[PDB]
C-alpha cells in the first residue's frame, strides 16, 4: 500500500459494476412468458405468435447480459484473481442445483419401477408398450459423447502449449459432435411406438430424457461462442474462463447420460 | 435401422381392425391439446402410431 | 434520468433492501386484511358475510398463506436484513453479483400480479396452500387459476436461488483482511445456513410443481391412479421442500435476537461456537425428516417409528440456544427498551409453541390431532409470535442507523402491548377447539364450536389496530424525527457504566462488537475505500 | 360422542386405543409442564434481580459442566417418552381374529357403506348411502351439520375392520371417540380396527379438503346389541 | 448530498402536496384490494 | 487494421463518456428492435389479462 | 356367527390393495381349470367379496369380457 | 491510451497500462493483452510486490498516548478492530481513529493514531 502513486488506482480487488438495465427487462419478458403460457393453454388468445416472441425476448435478454459480461473482462480489464474465484464458485453452485432436479426425476422412476400399481398389471414396461432396444442408436449417442469428452481435452491442452490451429479444430469437431446427438435423438423420437400420454412409463421416459435435450442445446450455443471468441483473439494462455465452464458442464452431462442409459434404457425388469 | 425401415412402410395401409389392440391407460385424452387438432402430440408419425376410435 | 439509474437500474446492495421493505409492507397488509375477512366469517354459526359461497373462502385462505409465507417473511428476512447488513458486518463494499440482486428483487412484482390474477379469472384457486394432485386437476378446478398460481411459485424460487448463491459466494472470498471463518458474527452464519437449504430444497419443489402442471394440461398421468401413478408421490415431493422451508423462515430470526441480547444486556453471548454448531445441527436434521406431516396416509409400522425418533431429536439443539440466551441475560444489566421487549416476548412464546410440536411428533397421538385446529394453534404461536416479533425487533433495532430518523418510544410500546394481548387472545382457544374435535378448512361448523370462535374473533380486531398504530409510528418517524432523540434516552445505543462519567462518555460514546454501529448513520454509498483491519 | 359447547379437553372414549392415546398425552404433559415452569422461573429471577444493575459480570462466558447438563438431561426425557409410544404403536392393533368388515367408500359429497359379508348366492349384498339432513328439513332436536339419514349400525364387543377407499378425491374417515383417522385416496385400500365397549351414538366429520361441500359430510355410528343387529339386518 | 433524507425513494419535505396523502393512500390501497376481489367474485356468482 | 483491434478497442471503451451497452457504433441494431418488440410483448399481456377477467374469450 | 378373513401374514401391512387383486386372480386361475363348481374356489370368492369394492369388480369383469385385461390369468 | 509501463514505478494511473499487441497466428500472452486492475497485479507479482495486502494488525506492543500505534490510511478514518496484545485476550472491539482524535479501546486500553499517506 506504500507504492508511490497508489491513490490513483482502486484499493481493493473487487469489481464495481456500472448501472445496467437488463434485470428489469428479463423480468418484463418472464411476466409476458408466464401470463401468455397460462392463457393460451385455456383459450383467451388463440394466436400462437405471442409465446414465441416471449421466448425470443428472454433468450435475447440473456445474450445481452453476456455481452456486457464479455466487454467488462476483455476490454475494460476488471477480472482479478479474486473475481475469477468468485465466478468459479458461482458456476459450481449452479451445476450442483441443476443436478438435484434430476434426483427428483430419478426418484419418480424408482417409486413406480419398484412396486407398480394394480391398474397396470404388475409389470414394467407394461403390456402393449414396446420399449427402445439399447443395442441401436442409444449406443451411437454414448460413443459420440465419450468421443466429445476426449476431443475437448485436446483443445484445453493446445491453448496451454500456444498452438492456435489445434484449439479451433478440436472445438469445431466437438461442436459437430453434439449436433449429431440432437439429430439422432430427434430421430429416436419420431420412430418410437409410445408417447408422453401412453402410460406412467411413457410419461417419465420423455421427461428425464427431454430435459437433457434442452441442456444439450446449451452446449451447442456455449461452444459456438467459444469458437467465435477464439477466432477473434480474446483468449490468452492463462486467462480463459469461458472454456473452463464449458468443460465442467460437458462432463457432468456425460456422467448424467451414463445414468440415463443404465436406468432408463437397459433396466426394465 | 435400415432393415427396420421396410417393416414400417407397410404399417400405414393397415385398416383400423388390424392394428394392435388398445388397453386402458393407453391414450389418455382428458384435456385436448391446444396446437392443431387435440389428438396429436409434437412428434407424431402415422406410420408407427395411431389412435383408434 | 438520475432517478432511473439509481432506483431502477441499480447496483448498490443497500438500495435494494429499502425496496424489499416497501414491497414486504404491502404484501403483509394484503394478507392481514384477508385474514380479517376469514376471522369475521368464523364468528358465529351460519353464513354471515360470504352469503353462501364456500368458494371465496378457500381462495382467501390460500392467498393468505402464499402472501405471507413467500411475499412477507422471506423478502423482509432476506432482502431487507440480509442484503443490507451482511456486507457491513463482513466488511465488504457490495455483493459479488449485483445484477443478480437486482433480478432477485424484480422477479417478485411479476409474481404478485399472477397471484392476484389467479383470484379474478374464475371461481378461483381454492386448492389450499399444499396444492394436492387429485383435487387440483381438471375435474374440480378447470381454468387459468391454478396454472397462474403455480407460476408464482417458480419466479420466487428463481429469486431465492439466485439470492442464496450470491450470499454463499460473497461470504467466502469478500471478507476483510483479518477475518477467518471463525470470527464471523452469528447473523452471517444464519444467512449461510439458510442459503444452503435454499439450494438443497427448491429443485424438488420445482420438479413436483412442473409435473403437476404436465398432469393438468398435457395429460401425462404422473399422479393419476387410472394410469399407474400415485398422488402420495407428490406429497413426498412437496414435503421435502416443506420442512427445510419452515426453518428458512426461523433461522434468520434467531441471530437477530442474539444481537439484542448481546447489546441491551451488556454481556457477550454464552458459547458462540456451541450456537453455530446448534444451528448446523438444526439445519442438517431438517432434511432427514419430512413424513411427520403424513402419518395417516397408510405408511408402514416400522416407518412411523423412525420418524418419531428423528423428530424429537431436534429438541436437543434448540434447548442449547434457549438456555444460552438465558445464561447471557443472567448476569448482566438489563434496560427495557423496545427491542428487548420483543426479545423477552420471543423466548417465552417460541417455547410454548414449540412444546406442542413434541406432542404432535408421536404417530400414536397424531391420530387425534391431524387436520385439526391444534396444528393451527401450534404453528401460529411460532410463525406469528416467533418470526414477526423478530422482524419488529430488527426494525426497531436497526432503523435509526439506516434511516437517521428516530421514533416515539411510547407509541411503540403501546403497539407492542396491543400485539401481545390480541395475538394471545386469538390463537389460544384454538387448542381447546382442536382437543374437542374441530376440523380444518371449514367455513361452517356445528353449534358446539361457537363460544371460543366468539373470542378468537376479538383479538384480530385488536391486532389490526396495532398495525394502524405501527403505520402512525412510521409517519411520526419520517416527519419531525430529528426532534425525537431528546424525548427519551432509548436513542442511546449503550448506557453509561457505573464508574464512567458523563463527560468521558460524551467523548467516547459508541462501544460495539461489529462494524455496524460505528458508521455514519446515513450509511455512505461507498462505505469502504480503504480496507478494514482486524487483528 | 357429541361435542360439548365450552370444551377444554378430549371427548369420552369407547375404545382401548383412545384410552392409550389419552394416557400417553397425559404422560407427556408432565415433562412439558416441568420444562415450562423451569424456564418461566428463570425469566422471573432475571427480571426481579438483575434489572438496572450496577455490576456486570462480563467474564462469565465459557461454561464446561453446565453445557453437559442441558445436553444429557433432555435426552433421558426423550427415552422415557419413547418407551410407551413404541409400546402403544405396536401393541394395540388387530392381533387376533377380526369378526366383521365394513367398506366405507367416499364419493364426492356423501358416504357409501357396503357390508361385504352376508352374501346370498346371487349377490344380494346389503348396501346404503348416507347423506346429510338439510337445515330446512330437520325435525325437533336434531344436531345441525352432524345428523344423517342412514347410520352405520354395529354390535358391541366385536372387532370391526374398516376398509376405506374413495372414488373421486382424497377424503379422511374420522370418528373422534373411537380413535379412527385414516385417509381415503382413490387407488388403494386402507384398514383400521375398532372395538366398542358401550352402547350409544358416535359422531364424526371429514378432514381432508375435497371442494365446496367439505363441511357437510358427517359420520354417525350406532352401537346396538347383538339381538337388535340381527333384527336390523333382516330388514335391510 | 448525503444526509438524513437522501436514501429514500420518495420526497418527504419541501413538497407541494403534503406527505399525509401519499402515506395514507398506500395503506388505503393495501387494505382495500382484497375487498374488491371478494366483491368481484361475489357478484360473478349470483349472490348480492 | 489487423485482427488485433484489441489494443485499439481498449483505448475506446476506456474514455468513452457513454455507457458500455451503447458505446460502439453498432448497438443501435441490437437495442432498437429489442426495446421495440418488448413494448409490444408487455402491452399484449396487459390487454389479454384484463379482457379475460371480464370473461371474453377468443 | 360373524366370521371374516383372518391375518394372512404374507400381507401384514395397512395397504390391502394387493390382497384384493391376488384373491381375484387366484379365483379365476382355479376356475379356468378344475371346473366352476369346486370347493376351495369359494374361499377366494368370499375373500375378494369381503375386501374389494364392487365397482372395481364390475370394471374388471367388463375388461375381461372385452378381451382387454392386464393380468396373469394364463397360468 | 499513452506510454506503456514496464515496472510499477512508471504507473501514474489507468492511462499507462494498455500494452503492446500480439502477432497474427499466435496465442497471446498476458504481458501482451491486459488493461485494468488485472495488469497492475501482474506487474506487481513478477517483481515481488503485493499490491493488495492481507497482513493483519500489529499485536505485539500496547498503546500509550505518548507512543501510539500508527495505522496507515488514505482517508481521514479507518476502522480498526482490537482483540488484544497476546492477540486473543480482549474480545472484538471496533474503533474509528480520525485525524482529529485518537481511539482508546475501553477494555484493554491501546491508543491508535492515524497516519495519512
Ligand atoms: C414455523 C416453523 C416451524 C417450527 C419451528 C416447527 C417446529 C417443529 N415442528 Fe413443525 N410445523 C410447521 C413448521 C414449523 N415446525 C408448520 C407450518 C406446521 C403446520 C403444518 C401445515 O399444515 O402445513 C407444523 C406442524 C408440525 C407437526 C404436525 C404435523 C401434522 O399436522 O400432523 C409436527 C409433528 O411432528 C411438527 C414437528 C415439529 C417439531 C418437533 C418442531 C420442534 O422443532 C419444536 C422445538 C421446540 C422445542 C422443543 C423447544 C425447546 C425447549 C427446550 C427447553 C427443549 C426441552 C426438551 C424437551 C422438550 C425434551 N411440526
Ligand atoms: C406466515 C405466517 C402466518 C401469519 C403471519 C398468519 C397470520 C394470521 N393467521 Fe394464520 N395462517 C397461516 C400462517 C400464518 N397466519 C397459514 C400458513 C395459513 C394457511 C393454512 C391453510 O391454508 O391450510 C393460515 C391460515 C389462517 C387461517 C385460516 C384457517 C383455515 O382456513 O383453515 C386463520 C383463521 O383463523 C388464521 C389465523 C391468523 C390470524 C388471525 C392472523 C393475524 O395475525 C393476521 C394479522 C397480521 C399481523 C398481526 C402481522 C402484520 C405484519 C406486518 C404488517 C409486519 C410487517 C413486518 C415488518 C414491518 C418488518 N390463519
Ligand atoms: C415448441 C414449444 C417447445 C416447448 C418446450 C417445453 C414444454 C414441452 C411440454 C411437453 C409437450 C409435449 O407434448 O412434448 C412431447 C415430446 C415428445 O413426445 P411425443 O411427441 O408424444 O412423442 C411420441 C412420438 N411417437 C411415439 C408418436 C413417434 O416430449 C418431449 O420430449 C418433451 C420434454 C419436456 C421435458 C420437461 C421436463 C419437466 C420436468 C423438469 C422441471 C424442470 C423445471
Ligand atoms: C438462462 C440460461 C442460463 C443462463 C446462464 C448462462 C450460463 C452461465 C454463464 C457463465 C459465464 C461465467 C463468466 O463470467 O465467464 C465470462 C465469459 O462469459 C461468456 O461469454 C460465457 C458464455 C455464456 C453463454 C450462455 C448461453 C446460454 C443461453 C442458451 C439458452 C438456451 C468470462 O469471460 P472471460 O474472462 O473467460 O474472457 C476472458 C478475457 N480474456
Ligand atoms: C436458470 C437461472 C440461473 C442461471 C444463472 C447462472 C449464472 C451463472 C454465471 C454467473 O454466476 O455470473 C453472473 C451472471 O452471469 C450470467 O450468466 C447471467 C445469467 C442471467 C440469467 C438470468 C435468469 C434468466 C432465466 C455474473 O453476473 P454479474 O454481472 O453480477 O457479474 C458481475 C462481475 N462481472
Ligand atoms: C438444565 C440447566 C439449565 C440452566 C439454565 C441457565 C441457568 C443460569 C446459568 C448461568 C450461567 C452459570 C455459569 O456460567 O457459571 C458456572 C457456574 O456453575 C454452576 O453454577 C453449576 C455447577 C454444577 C454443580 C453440579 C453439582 C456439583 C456438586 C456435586 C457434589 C457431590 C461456571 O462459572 P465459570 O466457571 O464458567 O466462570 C468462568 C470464569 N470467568
Ligand atoms: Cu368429503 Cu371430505
Ligand atoms: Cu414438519
Ligand atoms: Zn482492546
Amino acid at each position: 500500500m506504500r507504492i508511490q502513486n497508489r491513490e490513483n488506482l482502486q484499493l481493493f480487488p473487487f469489481h464495481l459494476v456500472t448501472n445496467s438495465p437488463w434485470p428489469l427487462t428479463t423480468s418484463l419478458a418472464l411476466m409476458s412468458l408466464a401470463l401468455t403460457l397460462g392463457l393460451t393453454m385455456h383459450g383467451y388468445i388463440g394466436n400462437h405468435l405471442w409465446l414465441f416472441l416471449a421466448i425470443s425476448l428472454v433468450l435475447s435478454s440473456i445474450f445481452l447480459w453476456v455481452r456486457d459480461v464479455v466487454i467488462e473482462g476483455t476490454y475494460l480489464g476488471d477480472h482479478t484473481i479474486a473475481v475469477r474465484k468468485g465466478l468459479n464458485i458461482g458456476f459450481m453452485l449452479f451445476v450442483l442445483s441443476e443436478i438435484l432436479i434430476f434426483a427428483a426425476l430419478f426418484w419418480s422412476y424408482f417409486h413406480s419401477a419398484m412396486g407398480p400399481t394394480i391398474e397396470i398389471g404388475c409389470q414394467w414396461p407394461p403390456v402393449g408398450i414396446t420399449s427402445i432396444k439399447p443395442t441401436e442408436l442409444p449406443l451411437l449417442n454414448t460413443i459420440i459423447l465419450l468421443a466429445s469428452g476426449a476431443t475437448v481435452t485436446w483443445a484445453h491442452h493446445s491453448i496451454l502449449y500456444k498452438d492456435r490451429q489445434g484449439t479451433l479444430v478440436g472445438l469445431f469437431i466437438t461442436t459437430l459432435l453434439i449436433i449429431l446427438f440432437v439429430g439422432c435423438q430427434v430421430l429416436e423420437y419420431t420412430w418410437a411406438t409410445f408417447t408422453i400420454a401412453d402410460s406412467v412409463f411413457g410419461s417419465i421416459f420423455y421427461a428425464g430424457t427431454g430435459l437433457h435435450f434442452i441442456h444439450m442445446v446449451m452446449l451447442i450455443v456455449m461452444l459456438a461462442i467459444c469458437y467465435a471468441r477464439m477466432y477473434f483473439y480474446h483468449f490468452t494462455s492463462n486467462h480463459h474462463l469461458g472454456l473452463e465452464t464449458t468443460i465442467l458442464y460437458l462432463h457432468v452431462l456425460d456422467i448424467i447420460w451414463l445414468f440415463l442409459y443404465i436406468v432408463f434404457y437397459w433396466w426394465g425388469c | 435401422e435400415a432393415e427396420h425401415a421396410e417393416h414400417r412402410a407397410h404399417n400405414r395401409h393397415l385398416s383400423d381392425e388390424e392394428w394392435p389392440k388398445a388397453y386402458p391407460y393407453q391414450n389418455v385424452r382428458r384435456v385436448d391439446f391446444f396446437w392443431g387438432d387435440g389428438d396429436k402430440t409434437l412428434f407424431w408419425n402415422p406410420d408407427v402410431n395411431r389412435h383408434v376410435k | 434520468m438520475n432517478y432511473i439509474n439509481r432506483w431502477l437500474f441499480s447496483t448498490n446492495a443497500k438500495d435494494i433492501a429499502v425496496l424489499y421493505f416497501i414491497f414486504a409492507l404491502f404484501c403483509g397488509l394484503l394478507g392481514s386484511i384477508m385474514s380479517l375477512i376469514l376471522r369475521l366469517e368464523l364468528s358465529a354459526p351460519g353464513n354471515q358475510i360470504l352469503m353462501g359461497n364456500h368458494q371465496l373462502f378457500n381462495v382467501v385462505a390460500t392467498a393468505h398463506a402464499v402472501l405471507m409465507v413467500f411475499f412477507l417473511v422471506m423478502p423482509a428476512a432476506i432482502g431487507f436484513f440480509g442484503n443490507y447488513l451482511l456486507p457491513l458486518m463482513i466488511g465488504a463494499s457490495d455483493m459479488s453479483f449485483a445484477r443478480l440482486n437486482n433480478i432477485s428483487f424484480w422477479l417478485l412484482p411479476p409474481a404478485l400480479v399472477s397471484l392476484l390474477a389467479s383470484a379474478l379469472i374464475e371461481n378461483g384457486a381454492g386448492t389450499g396452500w399444499t396444492v394436492y394432485p387429485p383435487l387440483a386437476g381438471v375435474q374440480s378446478h378447470s381454468g387459468p387459476s391454478v396454472d397462474l398460481a403455480i407460476f408464482a411459485l417458480h419466479l420466487t424460487s428463481i429469486s431465492s436461488l439466485l439470492g442464496a448463491i450470491n450470499f454463499i459466494t460473497t461470504t467466502l472470498n469478500m471478507r476483510t483482511i483479518g477475518m477467518t471463518m471463525s470470527k464471523l458474527p452469528l447473523f452471517v452464519w444464519a444467512v449461510v445456513f439458510t442459503s444452503i437449504l435454499l439450494l438443497l430444497s427448491l429443485p424438488v419443489l420445482s420438479a413436483g410443481v412442473t409435473l403437476l402442471l404436465l398432469d393438468r394440461n398435457f395429460n401425462t398421468s404422473f399422479f393419476e391412479p387410472a394410469g399407474g401413478g400415485d398422488p402420495i408421490l407428490y406429497q413426498h415431493l412437496f414435503w421435502f421442500f416443506g420442512h427445510p422451508e419452515v426453518y428458512i423462515l426461523i433461522i434468520p430470526g434467531f441471530g437477530i435476537i442474539s444481537h439484542i441480547v448481546s447489546t441491551y444486556s451488556k454481556k457477550p453471548v454464552f458459547g458462540a461456537i456451541g450456537m453455530v454448531y446448534a444451528m448446523g445441527s438444526i439445519g442438517f436434521l431438517g432434511l432427514l425428516v419430512w413424513s411427520h406431516h403424513m402419518y395417516t396416509v397408510g405408511l408402514d409400522v416400522d416407518s412411523r417409528a423412525y420418524f418419531t425418533s428423528a423428530t424429537m431429536v431436534i429438541a436437543v439443539p434448540t434447548g442449547i440456544k434457549i438456555f444460552s440466551w438465558l445464561a447471557t441475560l443472567y448476569g448482566g444489566s438489563i434496560r427495557y427498551t423496545t427491542p428487548m421487549l420483543y426479545a423477552f416476548a420471543f423466548l417465552f412464546l417460541f417455547t410454548v409453541g414449540g412444546l406442542s410440536g413434541v406432542v404432535l411428533s408421536n404417530a400414536s397421538l397424531d391420530i387425534a390431532f391431524h387436520d385439526t385446529y391444534y396444528v393451527i394453534g401450534h404453528f401460529h404461536y411460532v410463525l406469528s409470535l416467533g418470526a414477526v416479533f423478530s422482524l419488529f425487533a430488527g426494525y426497531y433495532y436497526w432503523s435509526p442507523l439506516i434511516t437517521g430518523l428516530y421514533y416515539n418510544n411510547n407509541l411503540a410500546n403501546i403497539q407492542f402491548w396491543l400485539l401481545f394481548i390480541g395475538t394471545n387472545v386469538t390463537f389460544f382457544p384454538m387448542h381447546f377447539l382442536g382437543l374437542n374435535g374441530m376440523p380444518r378448512r371449514i367455513p361452517d361448523y356445528p353449534d358446539a364450536f361457537a363460544g371460543w370462535n366468539a373470542i378468537s374473533s376479538f383479538g384480530s380486531l385488536i391486532s389490526i389496530i396495532s398495525v394502524i398504530l405501527f403505520a402512525y409510528v412510521i409517519y411520526d418517524q419520517l416527519v419531525n424525527g430529528l426532534t425525537n432523540k431528546q424525548l427519551s434516552t432509548n436513542s442511546l445505543f449503550k448506557n453509561p457504566d457505573f464508574i464512567e462519567s458523563n463527560i468521558i462518555f460524551n467523548d467516547n460514546s459508541i462501544k460495539s462488537s461489529s462494524i455496524d454501529f460505528l458508521l455514519t448513520s446515513p450509511p455512505l454509498p461507498h462505505t469502504f475505500n480503504t480496507p478494514a483491519i482486524q487483528s | 360422542d357429541v361435542p360439548t359447547p365450552w370444551g377444554i379437553f378430549f371427548q369420552d372414549s369407547a375404545t382401548p386405543n383412545m384410552e392409550g392415546i389419552i394416557e400417553l398425552h397425559n404422560n407427556i404433559m408432565f415433562y412439558l409442564v416441568l420444562i415450562l415452569t423451569f424456564v418461566s422461573y428463570i425469566l422471573y429471577t432475571i427480571i426481579y434481580n438483575y434489572s438496572n444493575a450496577t455490576i456486570v459480570h462480563k467474564y462469565m462466558n465459557h461454561g464446561q459442566l453446565i453445557e453437559i447438563v442441558w445436553t444429557t438431561l433432555p435426552a433421558v426425557i426423550l427415552l422415557i417418552i419413547a418407551f410407551p409410544s413404541f409400546i402403544l404403536l405396536y401393541l394395540c392393533d388387530e392381533v387376533i381374529s377380526p369378526a366383521m368388515t365394513i367398506k366405507a367408500i367416499g364419493l364426492q359429497w356423501y358416504w357409501k357403506y357396503e357390508y361385504s359379508d352376508f352374501i346370498n348366492d346371487d349377490g344380494e349384498i346389503v348396501e346404503f348411502e348416507s347423506y346429510v339432513i338439510p337445515e330446512e328439513l330437520l325435525e325437533d332436536g336434531q344436531l345441525r351439520l352432524l345428523d344423517v339419514d342412514a347410520s352405520v349400525v354395529v354390535p358391541v364387543d366385536t372387532h370391526i375392520r374398516f376398509i376405506v377407499s374413495s372414488a373421486d378425491v382424497i377424503h379422511d374417515f374420522c370418528v373422534p371417540a373411537l380413535g379412527v383417522k385414516v385417509d381415503a385416496s382413490p387407488g388403494r385400500l386402507n384398514q383400521t380396527s375398532a372395538l366398542i365397549q358401550r352402547e350409544g351414538v358416535y359422531y364424526g366429520q371429514c378432514s381432508e379438503l375435497c371442494g365446496v361441500m367439505h363441511s357437510a359430510m358427517p359420520i354417525k355410528i350406532e352401537a346396538v346389541s347383538l339381538y337388535e343387529f340381527i333384527n336390523w339386518l333382516d330388514e335391510q | 448530498d448525503v444526509g438524513p433524507y437522501s436514501n429514500l425513494p420518495f420526497k418527504v419535505k419541501n413538497r407541494r402536496v403534503p406527505y399525509a396523502v401519499p402515506h395514507f393512500l398506500f395503506f388505503a390501497i393495501g387494505m382495500g384490494i382484497p375487498f374488491f376481489a371478494c366483491y368481484v367474485q361475489l357478484k360473478r356468482s349470483g349472490s348480492i | 487494421t489487423a485482427t488485433e483491434k484489441i489494443i485499439e478497442l481498449q483505448k475506446f471503451y476506456q474514455s468513452t463518456n457513454k455507457p458500455i451497452y451503447a458505446a460502439h457504433p453498432r448497438s443501435k441494431y441490437y437495442l432498437i428492435p429489442y426495446f421495440g418488440l418488448l413494448g409490444v410483448s408487455v402491452a399484449a399481456t396487459l390487454f389479454y389479462t384484463g379482457r379475460a377477467c371480464f370473461g371474453i374469450k377468443d | 356367527e360373524l366370521k371374516t378373513v383372518g391375518f394372512d401374514a404374507r400381507f401384514p401391512q395397512q395397504n390391502q390393495t394387493k390382497h384384493c387383486y391376488q384373491s381375484y386372480l387366484d379365483y379365476h386361475k382355479c376356475i379356468t381349470v378344475k371346473g366352476e363348481d369346486f370347493a376351495p374356489c369359494k374361499v377366494f370368492w368370499k375373500t375378494y367379496n369381503s375386501l374389494c369394492p364392487s365397482a372395481w369388480v364390475e370394471e374388471w369383469d367388463e375388461q375381461r369380457e372385452k378381451g382387454i385385461f392386464p393380468g396373469n390369468l394364463k397360468v | 491510451q499513452f506510454k506503456t509501463a514496464t515496472s510499477i514505478a512508471e504507473v501514474e494511473g489507468l492511462e499507462n497500462l494498455v500494452g503492446p499487441g500480439a502477432k497474427t497466428g499466435t496465442v497471446p500472452t498476458d504481458l501482451e493483452q491486459a488493461t485494468g486492475l488485472e495488469r497492475y497485479e501482474l506487474l506487481g507479482k513478477l517483481e515481488g510486490i503485493e499490491v493488495f495486502d492481507e497482513t493483519p494488525l500489529e499485536a505485539v506492543r500496547k498503546g500509550t498516548m505518548k507512543d501510539p500505534i500508527l495505522i496507515d490510511s488514505y482517508d481521514d478514518y479507518r476502522y480498526v478492530g482490537c482483540t488484544g496484545v497476546p492477540a486473543d485476550s480482549h474480545n472484538i472491539e471496533w474503533l474509528k481513529p480520525t485525524t482529529e482524535k485518537n481511539a482508546r479501546c475501553w477494555e484493554c486500553g491501546s491508543v491508535y493514531k492515524l497516519n495519512f499517506l
